[PDB]
RNA sequence: ACUAUGCUUAGCCAUAAACCUAAAUAAUUAAUUAACAAAACUAUUUGCCAGAGAACUACUAGCCAUAGCUUAAAACUCAAAGGAC
RNA sequence: UACUUAAAAUUUAAGGAGAGGGUAUCAAGCACAUUAAAAUAGCUUAAGACACCUUGCCUAGCCACACCCCCACGGGACUCAGCAGUG
């Protein structure tokens, strides 16, 4: 561009950052709604443990649930947070282990 | 070049061709309304110049002209 | 004889309208300095200006002078002097009437006419 | 039509000003060399010369601005003559509106440089200028008719308050 | 085999790989090989571009256009797509 | 604070050299002008008007707000956005 075209536009037009599934939040609240598995995306193989839960928001959104071997049931709180599973399409939160009512991972 | 980039724009175009095609008639019925609208709003816009301007009716021998209709 | 509050006492500019009575509508403009680029545009301005006489034609360089009190909401100058008259022009160094790069009237003769 | 069409017993630009010369001249000579066995190019040479005469300072020079508008003012009606008969040439109407701007272009020039020069040429060729609008408008049928409404309301608005204040002025009258 | 149609007279539509894929103008041919193509390269002015797909799409406005044209997004998906060899 | 008349601090009003967020799929706004016998048809706008949306900025500090109705005569759902404390 010319230093007169460069004069009459400026500098670049920036599109803002919208925000993620937490909206832009170190982590949320929610409650457990159901308890299901997602396969991972090929070439994964496994079966991998989500769940669907009701954020402070308002909305519903799906969350991997870490580590081997998970206690929750319906009408649990948890603290999500963010963070996506590559294999797992859609998932964008995951839940922390040690808050609410999921807890630590049982080591063997 | 290859023509890989214009093969999916020839789909893409054939395919769009297809669905308008299908539902030809409901577009139709969607244009129509939507024109309607687009008169109702041209018309409520006129009506609120001359009322902000504080005439209590539309200026004498004046009538909206229908723009979007099946004049021509 | 309290002179104006406005910045621009003199302002100089380009007659671009002409069709309000007793005014003339004047283009002035201004260097600013690009502070990305430093490079000077031009930053143009528009005066409205109280032409008495009615003297003032599109397209002619003109002087304003700021009036102490603002006539109305926009006129607050008063056309002081036309500098350049369109198609009009009379040389300053020389005198003589010119047609752009050129003299109409030669400054080797004394025409006093 | 203009004032001046060259007659048909007009001499060609060429021999206009050598046949007076030559003492005698037989009457089909003077036919072969006139302007009713001539191409209408050469008739528009002649109307051209008899312009620059009465307009120009020095009908010598062709390459002043106010000779190339005489010169573009020929062409233009030129032009428009042959558009009337063949009105699906679109390659003369291009010619026809690139030469009308051609010459707004250099009347501009014109006036900016020889403001005398200028209305003199205007008023003899009969051109009328229109300064260049400061901002373009758009047209559509909707912009159209919100501007018609607009001037009409205005216009409504004041005639009601001219028509108070005669009423006003009216009873004040009566008092006094 | 045969029609719309290609033709003529008016009006409409305004789209092409409308691409010579190379904007126009004035230079320069040494101080100069990403690859390929049609050698490199400076200045001036405007236009346009800013990962791929979604998308010659959705919505908006204009238009003699009504299964249309121009204008032209986002959500969402991916870690590539693409060019030359 | 001085003088029977002048030095400050602190504000208010009218303004303007220049600078000042986003969307142009917000492209027209619709009285937004001048003259001063009261006429003229003008004013802003792709050098971004108008519209809509978002955000305190200018940081020795500044600006706005003070339960809500932009205001607070009036009316209402009737007062911690002073410190601590509570739901
Ligand atoms: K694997
Ligand atoms: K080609
Ligand atoms: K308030
Ligand atoms: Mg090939
Ligand atoms: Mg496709
Ligand atoms: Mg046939
Ligand atoms: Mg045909
Ligand atoms: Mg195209
Ligand atoms: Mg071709
Ligand atoms: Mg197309
Ligand atoms: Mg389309
Ligand atoms: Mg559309
Ligand atoms: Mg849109
Ligand atoms: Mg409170
Ligand atoms: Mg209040
Ligand atoms: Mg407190
Ligand atoms: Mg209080």
């Amino acid at each position: 561009a010319t230093l007169n075209q460069m004069h009459r536009l400026g500098p670049r037009k920036e599109p803002p950052k919208r925000l993620g599934p937490t909206e832009g939040r170190p982590q949320l609240k929610g409650v457990v709604l159901r308890t299901f598995i997602r396969k991972p995306k090929k070439p994964n193989s496994a079966n991998r443990k989500c769940c669907r839960v009701r954020l402070s928001t308002g909305k519903e959104a799906v969350c991997f649930i870490p580590g081997e071997g998970h206690t929750l049931q319906e009408h649990h709180v948890v603290l999500v947070e963010g963070g996506r599973t590559q294999d797992l399409p859609g998932v964008k939160l995951k839940v922390v282990r040690g808050k609410y009512d999921c807890g630590h991972v049982q080591k063997k | 070049k290859n023509v890989l980039k214009i093969r999916r724009r020839k789909m893409n175009h054939h395919k769009y061709r297809k669905l308008v095609k299908r539902t030809r008639f409901l577009r139709r019925k969607v244009r129509e309304g939507r024109l309607k609208k687009k008169q109702i709003k041209f018309e409520k816009d006129l009506k609120r110049i001359w009322l902000k301007a504080g005439l209590k009716e539309a200026p004498e021998n004046w009538q909206t002209p229908k723009i979007y209709l099946k004049n021509k | 004889i309290v002179r104006s509050s406005v910045h621009a006492k003199w302002v100089v500019g380009k007659v671009i309208g002409t069709a309000m009575i007793k005014t003339a509508k004047v283009r002035a403009t201004r260097l600013v300095l690009d502070p990305y680029l430093l490079k000077y545009f031009n930053k143009r301005k528009t005066y409205f200006a109280h032409d008495a006489l009615q003297q003032c034609s599109v397209g002619d360089i003109v002087l304003l002078r700021a009036l102490p009190v603002p006539r109305s909401k926009h006129v607050k100058h008063e056309l002081a002097e036309i500098i350049f008259k369109v198609g009009r022009v009379i040389d300053p160094v020389t005198g003589k009437p010119c047609a752009g790069t050129a003299y109409l009237e030669s400054p080797l003769s004394e025409p006093r006419e | 039509k203009q004032d001046d069409e060259p007659p048909s017993s007009a001499f060609i630009k060429e021999y206009k000003d050598i046949i007076p010369n030559i003492e005698k001249v037989d009457d089909v000579v003077k036919r072969i060399l006139s302007l009713e066995m001539a191409s209408r190019k050469e008739k528009l040479k002649i109307k051209q010369e008899q312009l620059m005469n009465k307009i120009v300072e020095n009908p010598e020079d062709s390459r002043t601005l106010e000779a190339q508008i005489i010169a573009l003012t020929v062409r233009i009606r030129n032009y428009e003559e042959h558009m009337q008969k063949h009105r699906k040439d679109k390659a003369h109407k291009r010619h026809l509106l690139m030469s009308i701007d051609r010459r707004k272009k250099l009347l501009k020039i014109l006036r900016q440089t020889n403001y005398d020069v200028f209305e003199k040429t205007c008023k003899e060729l009969g051109v009328e200028y229109t300064l260049p609008p400061l901002h373009f408008q758009k047209v559509h049928r909707r912009f159209l008719a919100k501007k018609a409404l607009c001037i009409r309301v205005y216009q409504e608005v004041q005639k009601l308050k001219k028509q108070k204040r005669a009423l006003k002025a009216a009873a004040a009258a009566a008092k006094k």
